[PDB]
């Protein structure tokens, strides 16, 4: 009977499908961190310095 | 998809801002010694002198 096949398959797609999303969200947590810190950094540096008085 | 990408661009966004401020920092610290330089010699050229008694 046809059925049976048509169940089996759709057990795999279901697992391909939540790979394929697991590795955009891993990705997404890895890009978070190092966009936050690129930017504070970066703001840091250009509003700080020393100037000599005398 | 689009996520990605955005965060990406923004990272060259922020450095691309970085160095141009660095040139206008940096430049203003090399105009800041010649334009003091300038005004002490010219008034101390100004003020000194001898006179022939």
């Amino acid at each position: 009977a046809i059925g049976i096949g048509t169940l089996i398959i759709f057990i795999a797609m279901v697992l391909v499908a939540a790979v394929a999303a697991a590795v955009l969200i891993n990705t997404s947590g890895f890009l978070q961190q190092k966009a936050m810190a690129t930017g504070k950094e970066s703001t840091e540096q250009v509003a700080s310095g020393l100037q000599v008085i005398r | 998809a689009i996520g990605i990408g955005t965060l990406i661009i923004f990272i060259a966004m922020v450095l691309v801002a970085a160095v141009a401020a660095a040139v206008l920092i940096n430049t203003s610290g090399f105009l800041q010694q010649k334009a003091m330089a300038t005004g002490k010699e010219s008034t101390e050229q100004v003020a000194s002198g001898l006179l022939c008694s």
